[PDB]
């Protein structure tokens, strides 16, 4: 028994093989339509339908976003297809970026980006594996900043006028997680006293750092590009009864991941060596306030004046004599 | 009968008369299928069955009623036990090989030789001549072979006559015709009555070039309606997950002899090493580290050499044996012209009803993609298989068995309402989950078949169903809660899964708290047997959680008790009963394995000294008396009656002054524990001094003083000398002075001289001297 | 909380008052509602008045009115049809949900309960209409069912609404044996079943057997059948008791639901000789042949095998021999037409009567049966062997 | 309690005994007509041990008084068979049944 267990955990689990490009290539294509002979109303392909079949799932009006197995499956292999992944030419560069066009293409042709802005909205401010996936695949769909997907996604927003959307969102924002010096050092006394239970390491500093990182890069690729449109949107919603401010959002969790990250340093500051896992927190908290940073910078980058005042009046001063001083200490 | 394709009401009337029917005997009600069996026949329905000229909802409602009554309750037992593994190991097990031969070409799924554990298939004999009344389990008999040969009959009747696309289907529709006879094969080969040479000829039917054994098309290829296309993608799945119980059979065969390998070697190893222990004790320390280790990590380091990784000491040959059954595994399940292979069929078959037609069904749509999906990701159905597979030596088989049943039983019942007689069969077979060997000697395996999570949902069953009204079947509740505690007890791995659901159980902490003769069997027991002597579980407590029971406790100070007070308790102004099981429960919470937990303690403290009314009545100022007041008044109380009983046999004497006396010993106890220790006083925490003014500002040390100094009551040998012993639910119990004595030491400290010899004199050694009195053999 | 809105001189610091706009949706429901509290109170209060004291004059009973608020609130809460787009129907589906909470939550329920209260103390459309004429007389029973399909609309698919209409449950059932109201109280109580499993957890034994009445009383009705299976299962999950009660109160009587067996197909055949008496005629009056059985297997099928010999007579003159049925299922004696003899008892009309005979046995291989008619007297004898 | 005629002449003298086993091949009707149970339509001889309260003790006393081989009509009444309670689902309340069982063995 305890042979299965660990064959399973080492062996199958650790085997990858890939087969999404081609299984999305086979359901894209249509095939044998003369043959059919009705084309009375330009059928769909069968990647189509379950785009539909998904998207007329989220949008069924229901309490809670329940789990779908099917949807972690096919938004995993939708995700995978669209990134298919030294010096480098500009032609293999533009070949590269022009195939990414194609394959997100494929996708948002059928109704991707409209089933992950419905998903999103579905899951109500409620963290889980549902919008995790969704995140991934709307990530992978907008990698490269695609202005056809931005636009399109902007449409929708705009002609289905979801409040729910934005407040998903920012439910969202602030159920994400930040490092926890509570609980790290109930970590260390584990440690301590020496015996860990059957259960993986500890990961309850920085609960979802791949979700929060998910989210926020969802968000920097919805205003990449200088994208004036959903810049000025996310800030505020014209055609809505209510609005939410993003910018604001994300600026109050960029406060509370500078305050993590000051309590860490703090903590750690009579200490003369990092131990590794207080090392690994810390790159993770890096690479979680790392992307925040990136996604105000997309927020501002081309000039948005009414973005720029919004973070100007924000508590965004704080955060960054916050990092100054942890960026001087830590040097 | 035939006449009724002409009269249409007659037509509709008996068509819902069938699905009464079938509703009456639904999901295992033996006793109306016997019953039914006299109204609807054997010879009537294989009649209906085989008949071209039936009305197409008369054949479709008896397909049905065959199907509800004779084979739908084993059919469930068997789907649902389905996706768990449970291979016992013979030499049977032993003999099974992924491969039927050298060439590596896939046998048809199905037949073969598989030794996973199955439900037992028992039937009765229909006959209301006797008077038995013991043939009400199990669903009635019916010919099975018989049933069989005609569904293949039929089955291939339909297939060569629908080639044809005639005119004239049985039932008037394509779908009257094959939906009703494929759920009856469907559910006659999950039941598994079809044998190897019969699975043969209906593989063949249903796709003759793939399935073929070394103008004519199978089912899969003729352009079905959606409902049968539905019935025909549950075959796949089926056919599919055979596939997947034989690669599971198959990888514990190979892993027998491969653990038979590794484990004499790992022996050879560590001889090795004792025998050559001697050129460096620090060498000797860290080559033998991969002993030391638990087995769970020996294990993984030991196949951890997949690729590279020469931290692993396997040798070649063994590695080279484990890679050569990984590849053909790996072959196996496709990882890496005739399709030829059930994963291709499927494949291009789901990918090709796709693209021929725009599917109206979500259903379909969901199921077809489930099965391409699955078609696809070979490897994530070993993923979810494994942990779900467990392996049993010869000499536990019939108790597997037996508990397989038991559980089976529990989660049929788990699909129908609660009532009297399901609380009775289902109490009767956690008993028998108690009384069996296996529930005890594989924890591992009860988790795997995740016990604890149906046993929980029958309780919120029981619980939500209108708790806040009142709690219907309590018994139930109790034996739920018995037996998640006993699942805690048993192993630390339970004890962590059972952990997962405190914030329900702390919600649904006050169920029968007031209630005695019940005590271990709530929730808020089964919450305390889930932290229970387990310090990462007891640092893994949280404030909203702990604050939770503070609240509970702060509720319990406040209000009296509702049921004491209907049943005729006195009304006086808080629940002591119900407080004291609150504060054992924080006890667990700040106390775990001889030492205190600090975060915790401090937790607790703070937010106890942030709710003072938690004390009770005395220790809450504003007009409260000390506790050694407190603890004499209680003692006053439960000494007179008409202030301790109702005065309007454990469950209508609660012996309030015990209560009193004994909520306050345990807080005394929980505020002992959660004080700091004596080292880091000496470091100098400054919350360590706070917690420790903060207890010696609550509790005087006169007080505890005192309640150590009160009196017992020692029995009498009088009226001829027979032992007269006070009755202790009502009396002085000695544990109130043990929590009394633990707090002292815990935060006042006896360190002065004078001091030990005062308490000496006025506490300890009255008692030492009338135990010593007590020193009579009867009186002993 | 229950705080108390009051004016003040200098009023307090937190005084503001922040607006949020209604629907289109819930402006118009609101006042829908409003307008039917309206007209319902004043049915109720006309109807009232005409029990206490029956004036027939100077009461309004606006039946014209409430007829037409009943079709457009019907009209109102109608189920999205199902050809419209999968986004349209969701969105009529939320509408209709959002309108059955905010009249639930204005107690409509109650006010369509109270109606058919007061209507339905009139037995008959010509007893309402001799307390209120016969406009209202004619309209009673239109009025009636659109109150129960109002009802149905208002609770169907809305799990709040039959919870809260369990409690009324057996109000509604106590009236399933009156005729105008049998169709809607059936649909009502199928919506509950359906809907909310405490009115299966409500529903009793009495109600049950109420029920099978109906079936018993009121005929062969599929939508009753419907509500027993319903009430058998619900979401999945069955009820024992009801279960039980079902079969217990439903299939011993065997005189409701359609009765089922397997039946051999007989077959009759007759020699080509005609025998008659008639005043005048030159036949015989008295005849005698045999039949001698020379193989006979008693249970060829689960059922005994079907022989008698007899005679049999046509309808007036006429080949084709009278009654029974040409296919199968019927023999000799089977019909007042036939006359015949098993071995064991002498079968006419459809009724056996046991006769008495040296060996007492049934026709078996090896047996002659002599059978003589006459026709002066007439009588039919037999006798098997000597 | 239970009155019994004959249908195919049975030996005549083979009896059922102490402690047998009688397989008999029945099939019952109420006294309507209407069928309820026949060991016929499963295909299966019913055994039956006699004196041990294993049938209705009308069926019991009709098979007691047959013979081997023989067939025969027995005739219950409702106070030898099922009582006023019936049989839950099958029997009504005071049924009178009648069954057609042929003797086939004793064992």
């Amino acid at each position: 028994n305890l042979f299965l267990q660990g064959y399973e955990k080492s062996w199958i689990e650790t085997e990858e093989h890939y087969f999404e490009d081609k299984l999305i290539e086979d359901l894209a294509k249509p095939g044998a339509e003369p043959p059919e002979e009705d084309e009375g109303t330009k059928r769909v392909d069968p990647l189509h339908q379950l785009i539909l079949l998904f998207s007329r799932t989220a949008l069924t009006e229901k309490c809670k976003l329940e789990e779908d197995f099917l949807y972690m499956a096919y938004a995993d292999i939708m995700a995978k297809s669209c990134h298919d992944e030294e010096v480098k030419s500009f032609e293999e560069k533009e070949m590269e970026k022009q195939k990414l066009l194609y394959q997100q293409a494929r996708l948002h042709d059928r109704g991707a980006a409209e089933m992950v802005l419905q998903t999103i909205s579905a899951s109500k401010g409620e963290t889980g594996p549902m919008v995790a996936a969704t995140l991934k695949l709307g990530i992978a769909i907008l990698n490269g900043g695609n202005s056809t997907v931005q636009q399109k996604m902007l449409d929708y927003l705009k002609e289905k006028k979801d409040v729910g959307f934005f407040q998903s969102l920012a439910g969202l924002m602030q159920s994400c997680s930040v490092l926890d010096l509570n609980a790290f050092e109930r970590q260390n006394k584990a440690e301590g006293l020496g015996m860990v239970t059957e259960e993986g390491s500890g990961e309850k500093v920085l609960q979802d750092d791949e979700f929060t990182c998910d989210l926020f890069r969802f968000l920097q690729l919805l205003c990449e590009g200088h994208n004036s449109d959903f810049q000025n949107y996310l800030r505020t919603q014209t055609g809505n009864n209510t609005t939410v401010n993003i910018i604001i959002s994300t600026v109050d969790y960029l406060l509370r991941v500078q305050e993590s990250i000051s309590d860490f340093y703090w903590y750690y500051s009579g200490k003369d060596v990092i131990d590794e896992q207080g090392q690994r927190n810390f790159s993770k908290a890096i690479q979680v306030a790392k992307q925040v940073f990136n996604t105000l910078t997309e927020y501002i980058q081309g000039p948005c004046t009414g973005n720029q005042q919004s973070l100007a009046h924000s508590r965004l001063w704080d955060a960054v004599v916050g990092f100054l001083h942890v960026f001087a200490h830590m040097q | 009968i035939l006449e009724l394709t002409e009269q249409e009401e007659l037509l509709k009337f008996h068509y819902h008369t069938l699905r009464l029917y079938s509703a009456v005997c639904a999901l295992g009600n033996h006793r109306v299928a016997h019953a039914l069996c006299s109204h609807v026949d054997e010879p009537q329905l294989l009649y209906a069955i085989e008949n071209k000229y039936m009305p197409g909802l008369l054949r479709a409602g008896y397909y049905d009623l065959l199907i509800d009554i004779h084979l739908s309750s084993y059919a469930t037992a068997r789907l649902m036990m389905n996706n768990e593994y449970i291979v016992p190991m013979t030499e049977e097990t032993k003999s099974i090989t992924l491969f039927p031969d050298e060439n590596k070409k896939h046998g048809l799924p199905g037949i073969g030789l598989s030794t996973s554990l199955r439900p037992r298939m028992q039937f009765s004999s229909p006959s209301f001549v006797s008077i038995s009344n013991e043939c009400y389990q199990y669903s009635p008999e019916f010919p099975l072979d018989i049933l069989k040969s005609k569904t293949i009959q039929m089955l291939t009747e339909a297939v060569k006559e629908g080639s044809l696309h005639a005119r004239d289907p049985v039932g008037g529709t394509t779908e009257f015709l094959f939906v009703p006879l494929i759920k009856l094969f469907y559910t006659l080969l999950i039941m598994g009555i079809f044998h190897n040479e019969d699975l043969k000829h209906i593989l063949q039917l249903i796709e003759p070039s793939v399935f073929k054994e070394a103008p004519k098309e199978g089912l899969l290829q003729m352009k079905l309606p959606e409902p049968v296309k539905l019935q025909m993608c549950l075959l796949l799945q089926y056919l599919c997950d055979c596939q997947v119980r034989h690669r599971i059979e198959a990888i514990v065969a190979f892993s027998d002899d491969f653990v038979a390998k590794l484990q004499d070697n790992q022996r050879f190893r560590y001889n090795e090493v004792m025998q050559a222990l001697n050129m460096s004790a620090a060498l000797t320390a860290r080559k033998t580290k991969e002993f030391r280790s638990p087995p769970q990590e020996q294990i993984n380091m030991l196949l951890n050499f997949k690729d590279d990784k020469s931290e692993c000491p396997c040798p070649e040959e063994i590695r080279d044996q484990l890679l050569d059954f990984h590849e053909d595994l790996m072959t196996h399940c496709g990882i890496e012209k005739k399709s030829s292979t059930l994963q291709q069929l499927i494949s291009e078959t789901m990918v090709r009803w796709a693209q021929e037609s725009v599917i109206e069904d979500p259903e379909l749509v969901r199921a077809m993609f489930v099965l391409l999906h699955r078609q696809y990701d070979g490897i994530g159905g070993l993923v979810r298989a494994l942990p779900k597979t467990y392996t049993i030596n010869g000499v536990s088989v019939e108790d597997t068995i037996n508990l397989l049943a038991s559980l089976g039983q529990i989660r049929s019942l788990l699909s129908v309402r609660m009532g009297k007689e399901e609380e009775k069969l289902m109490i009767r077979g956690l008993g028998d989950i108690m009384n069996n060997k296996v529930f005890y000697q594989h924890p591992n395996l009860m988790r795997a078949l995740g016990m604890h999570e149906t046993v929980m949902e029958v309780m919120v069953n029981v619980l939500g169903g209108g708790e806040s009204k009142e709690i219907t079947f309590p018994k139930m509740v109790a034996n739920c809660c018995r037996f998640l505690c006993y699942f805690c007890r048993i192993s630390r791995q339970n004890q962590k899964a059972m952990f997962d659901h405190l914030s329900y159980l702390l919600e649904n902490s006050s169920v029968g708290l007031a209630s005695p003769a019940m005590r271990g069997s709530t929730p808020l027991d089964v919450a305390a047997a889930s932290v229970m002597d387990n310090n990462e579980l007891a640092l893994a407590l949280r404030e909203p959680d702990l604050e939770k029971v503070v609240r509970y406790l702060a509720g319990c100070g406040l209000q009296s008790c509702q049921m004491l007070v209907s049943k005729g308790y006195p009304d006086i102004g808080w629940n002591p009963v119900e407080g004291e099981r609150y504060l054992d429960f924080l006890r667990f919470a700040v106390f775990c394995n001889g030492e205190s937990v600090e975060e915790n303690a401090n937790v607790v403290v703070r937010l106890l000294i942030r709710r003072p009314e938690c004390f009770g009545p005395a220790l809450r100022g504003e007009g409260g008396n000390g506790l050694l007041a407190a603890m004499e008044e209680a003692i006053k109380i439960a000494e007179d009656p008409s202030r301790d009983g109702p005065s309007p046999e454990e469950d209508d004497t609660i012996h309030m002054g015990n209560a009193i006396m004994t909520f306050y010993s345990a807080l005394i106890d929980l505020l002992g524990r959660c004080a700091p220790e004596m080292h880091l006083i000496h470091a100098g925490k400054g919350e360590a001094i706070r917690i420790r003014s903060i207890l010696r500002s609550l509790i005087p040390l006169g007080d505890l003083v005192g309640v150590i100094s009160i009196a017992f009551q020692m029995p009498t040998i009088a009226k001829d000398g027979n032992v007269v012993e006070p009755d202790m639910s009502a009396g002085f119990c000695p544990d109130h002075k043990a929590a009394m004595v633990l707090f002292l030491d815990s935060v006042y400290g006896i360190e002065v001289q004078d001091f030990l010899l005062h308490l000496l004199e006025v506490g300890f050694l009255p008692d030492l001297r009338a135990a010593a009195s007590l020193d009579t053999a009867a009186l002993s | 909380i229950q705080r108390k809105a009051i004016m003040h001189h200098e009023g307090h610091m937190d005084d503001g008052i922040s607006l949020s706009r209604s629907q289109h949706e819930e402006s118009r429901t609101a006042r829908v509602i409003r307008s039917t509290v309206f007209l319902f109170n004043r049915f109720i209060r006309g109807l009232d008045a005409l029990s206490k004291k029956a004036k027939a004059s100077t009461v309004d009973l606006p039946i014209e009115s409430v007829s037409l608020s009943l079709q457009d609130l019907i009209g109102y809460f109608h189920p999205p049809d199902e050809h419209l787009e999968h986004e349209d129907k969701q969105n009529r589906l939320r509408a209709l949900k959002n309108r059955q909470n905010l009249f639930q939550e204005e107690g409509m329920i109650n006010l369509v309960l109270e109606c058919i209260d007061r209507l339905h103390v009139y037995s008959s459309a010509a007893h309402f209409a001799d307390v209120a004429g016969r406009e209202a007389g004619e309209s009673w029973k239109s009025i009636l069912n659109s109150l129960y399909e109002l009802l149905a609309a208002l609770i169907r698919g809305n799990r709040k609404n039959c919870a809260q209409f369990s409690g009324s449950l057996d109000w509604l059932i106590s009236r399933l044996e009156r005729l105008e109201a049998s169709s809607g109280i059936l649909e009502v109580l199928h919506c509950v079943l359906v809907e909310s499993p405490e009115a299966l957890n409500i529903i009793k034994e009495g109600h049950i057997k109420s029920i099978i009445s109906l079936l018993d009383k009121h005929g062969r009705n599929h939508k009753v059948l419907d509500v027993l299976c319903s009430l058998c299962v619900c979401h999945g999950v069955a009820v024992r008791s009801n279960q039980h009660l079902i079969c217990d109160n439903l299939l011993p009587g065997r005189d409701l639901l359609l009765q089922t067996r397997l039946v051999n197909h007989v077959s009759s055949m007759r020699p080509n000789i005609f025998l008659g008496v008639s005043e005048g005629s030159a036949q015989y009056k008295k005849w005698y042949y045999e039949l001698m059985v020379d193989h006979t297997e008693p249970f060829v099928t689960a059922e005994a095998t079907h022989l008698r010999v007899g005679w049999a007579s046509t309808e007036g003159y006429s080949p084709y021999p009278g009654g029974g049925e040409e296919w199968g299922g019927n023999g000799v004696g089977d019909d007042l037409f036939s006359y015949g003899f098993d071995g064991l008892h002498l079968w006419s009309g459809c009724i056996a009567r046991t006769v008495s005979s040296p060996n007492q046995h049934l026709l078996r291989t090896d047996d002659v049966i002599s059978c003589c008619l006459d026709l002066s007297a007439p009588s039919i004898s037999f006798r098997i062997n000597g | 309690g239970v009155e019994i005629e004959t249908i195919s002449p049975g030996d005549g003298r083979t009896f059922p005994k102490k402690g047998q086993t009688c397989v008999v091949h029945y099939t019952g009707m109420l006294q309507n007509g209407k069928k309820f149970d026949s060991s016929r339509d499963r295909n299966k001889p019913f055994k039956f041990r006699i004196g041990k309260q294993e049938v209705i003790k009308g069926f019991e006393e009709g098979a007691a008084q047959m013979s081997l081989g023989q067939r025969a009509k027995l005739t219950c009444t409702p106070d030898v068979a099922y009582g006023a309670t019936g049989h839950p689902g099958v029997i009504p309340p005071n049924a009178t049944l009648i069954f057609d069982v042929e003797l086939l063995n004793l064992e």
